[PDB]
RNA sequence: AGCGUGUGCCUACCCUACGCCGGCAGGCGCGGGUAACCCGUUGAACCCCAUUCGUGAUGGGGAUCGGGGAUUGCAAUUAUUC
RNA sequence: AGGAGUGGAGCCUGCGGCUUAAUUUGACUCAACACGGGAAACCUCACCCGGCCCGGACACGGACAGGAUUGACAGAUUGAU
């Protein structure tokens, strides 16, 4: 059945598990926090969330 | 004279099963004969004493320079 | 795509319930969040509102990972002919 | 012509013993793949695979049955079958010796062709 | 009568204010309160590249949040507590209120 | 396009004409006799009927085989 | 989440920012646009579209929050608002220049 | 000693005190923490004190490699790691 | 003027070259070479040997509820019920 195969790799854990939020490329994440997202997008919405620069 | 079976250097052989402390023609012959019975199975491991390169799994383009001639 | 008579109706009487609807874009979603009391998937949901866009009776937008379906008044209509009721009931979103 | 055995025992008395004993025998990495809960998640190939060699001929050469899979626990069951497992574009045609058990079928398939070296 | 109310935001002048406002009231009120303690505040260092690419020099960022928390312990009922977080809410200072 | 390898073609279902006649028989009685066996499951109805093989039934979409 | 929506729904709206509040059941967000009549769309519908969308899509209560909807004073002491001006300049097709001292013009008769 | 970190929308991978088993990594229960509250007074390394070693490719250096035992995971062979 | 060094020894990583069904690609003095947040066993994958699903919407014209197709079981079959 390709309804059962579709669903033959199970995605438990590995790379494939999280993605980014915004661009949705699984390269570059930040899991610190719940953010779940890339670099780029990050710093683009980084004063947006509040992260400022002071050090 | 009480020693604990774990300490010993070989443990589990394949012909027999029993736990014995080797010594150095004892290695000398067990390792001709371990190599011999790679050469005889011809596995991966077999094939890379035979060859000469690395067996668990390394790299080899930048060292390991000293293979050859 | 093929789909079954009642899903595609209930996706129908939801949208004629409140006049918009949302559903993250993802492939591999085995049930939708909102609609969990029967198995609907989200990738049949997405392919019918293509195919009302196409033919002309609901808007797009995207943000991140979230499709936003705008109706139309000649979509209210078409509504209302699909589900076959008199032109006296009106949703929520012209009403105060 | 030397008699063979594995661990000081013989091929029928390897034959004629269960698994909970077999992993006994076994060493420590290929007890925790057997011990692993039920054979039914990705290892219904496994099962499938051994019930198609369990299938055998009248006396002759036993048949190929060429597979994909290179995670193999080398049984007692299979000993002396003919069986050639895919590497990445054929099938390399390998005769089940009683010394095979222990390893993996996918271990005694090479991959890369030995790479030879000239002008650079 | 055991009621513990935890004040905290991100700009501490708004905080500071909240509080201010809180010390007012009790002393308004003519009751005892407890004064604002003040926990060392929690630092938000996430360090990411500047070239989206891999061509450049390696320069970094130093991205940050300051979070300030000043809790007021409150020997009062219930109701005046409500009352007074009821009263001069804004969005920047949060709320606590969770009996024990 | 017409590539190097062949390709199996994908299960084209023959039509076939006049099913509704291989489904009961008709005598000069108006009671009517059904020539295949009926599907007990829940799933489907009474209505319904199993395939016709040469060694045993086969049920419909709840693909259940009974043997004898 | 909410920035970026308003600003990609109300690119056609000229949408300056949301003022985003929380109370005790009156969490409410305010819009801040340079048009008050094109907000609302036709008798307050696509406010209550708007409230709809971020209701069952954030995770709310229902029925607890409203959307307010304002203009802002002082047009030309926003740079996002004189962008999406300017954008709305260039979309429809003019000389660049023209739109650039005009914008400009515009920022010197505001007080800037 | 000091920066820190510690139970997740999709989601299932959190930090460990305490008492047994085992040389060892590790195995089951009794718990605490949505956090200056519990790990935690984070008994860190370097350093200090006392024997053994004695200029020797040597108790320096630990590459290469054989056997055995554990955890993660559907899967470790082209040694994942210990 | 000096301190620690690198370059010589072994190991890890990257690049070029050779090789490969494929060993995917960008970056070549500062201002590329533990860089692309690139510590990849499977997803990652963009590379290759191979096989299924359509995820070809919407219109125009052929076929209609008497059927336009998907969903499968003793057995040859890749690779898999
Ligand atoms: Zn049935």
């Amino acid at each position: 059945g390709h309804q059962q195969l579709y669903w033959s790799h199970p995605r438990k854990f590995g790379q494939g598990s999280r993605s980014c939020r915004v661009c949705s490329n699984r390269h570059g994440l930040i899991r610190k926090y719940g953010l779940n997202m890339c670099r780029q997008c990050f710093r683009q919405y980084a004063k947006d969330i509040g992260f400022i620069k002071l050090d | 004279y009480k020693i604990p079976d774990w300490f010993l250097n070989r443990q589990k052989d394949v012909k027999d099963g029993k736990y014995s402390q080797v010594l150095a023609n004892g290695l000398d012959n067990k390792l001709r004969e371990d190599l011999e019975r790679l050469k005889k199975i011809r596995a991966h491991r077999g094939l890379r004493h035979f060859w000469g390169l690395r067996v668990r799994g390394q790299h080899t383009k930048t060292t390991g320079r000293r293979g050859r001639t | 795509m093929l789909m079954p008579k009642k899903n595609r109706i209930a996706i129908y009487e939801l949208l004629f319930k409140e006049g918009v609807m949302v559903a993250k874009k993802d492939v591999h979603m085995p049930k939708h969040p909102e609609l969990a009391d029967k198995n609907v998937p989200n990738l049949h949901v997405m392919k019918a509102m293509q195919s009302l866009k196409s033919r002309g009776y609901v808007k797009e937008q995207f943000a991140w990972r979230h499709f936003y379906w705008y109706l139309t008044n000649e979509g209210i209509q078409y509504l209302r002919d699909y589900l076959h009721l008199p032109p006296e009931i009106v949703p929520a979103t012209l009403r105060r | 012509f030397r008699k063979f055995t594995y661990r000081g025992v013989d091929l029928d008395q390897l034959l004629d013993m269960s698994y909970e004993q077999l992993m006994q025998l076994y060493s420590a990495r290929q007890r925790r793949r057997l011990s692993r809960g039920l054979r039914r998640k990705q290892h219904s190939l496994l099962k499938r695979l051994r019930k198609a060699k369990k299938e055998a001929p009248p006396m002759e050469k036993p048949e190929v049955v060429k597979t994909h899979l290179r995670d193999m626990i080398i049984l007692p069951e299979m000993v002396g079958s003919m069986v050639g497992v895919y590497n990445g574009k054929t099938f390399n045609q390998v005769e089940i010796k009683p010394e095979m058990i222990g390893h993996y079928l996918g271990e005694f398939s090479i991959t890369y062709k030995p790479v030879k070296h000239g002008r650079p | 009568h055991r009621i513990r109310i935890t004040l905290t935001s991100r700009n501490v002048k708004s905080l500071e204010k909240v509080c201010a406002d809180l010390i007012r009231g009790a002393k308004e009120k003519n009751l005892k309160v407890k004064g604002p303690v003040r926990m060392p505040t929690k630092t938000l260092r996430i360090t990411t590249r500047k070239t989206p690419c891999g061509e450049g020099s390696k320069t970094w960022d130093r991205f940050q949040m300051r979070i300030h928390k000043r809790l007021i312990d409150l020997h009062s009922p219930s109701e005046i507590v409500k009352q007074i977080t009821s009263i001069s809410i804004e969005p920047g200072v949060e709320v606590e209120v969770t009996i024990a | 396009k017409s590539y190097t390898t062949p390709k199996k073609n994908k299960h084209k279902r023959k039509k076939v004409k006049l099913a509704v006649l291989k489904y009961y028989k008709v005598d000069e009685n108006g009671k009517i006799s059904r020539l295949r066996r009926e599907c007990p499951s829940d799933e489907c109805g009474a209505g319904v009927f199993m395939a016709s093989h040469f060694d045993r039934h086969y049920c419909g979409k709840c693909c259940l085989t009974y043997c004898f | 989440e909410l920035n970026e929506f308003l600003t990609r729904e109300l690119a056609e709206d000229g949408y300056s920012g949301v003022e985003v509040r929380v109370t005790p059941t009156r969490t409410e967000i305010i819009i801040l646009a340079t048009r008050t009549q094109n907000v609302l769309g036709e008798k307050g519908r696509r406010i209550r579209e708007l409230t709809a969308v971020v209701q069952k899509r954030f995770g709310f209560p229902e029925g607890s929050v409203e959307l307010y909807a304002e203009k802002v004073a002082t047009r030309g002491l926003c740079a996002i608002a004189q962008a999406e001006s300017l954008r709305y300049k260039l979309l429809g097709g003019l000389a660049v220049r023209r739109a650039c001292y005009g914008v400009l013009r515009f920022i010197m008769e505001s007080g800037a």
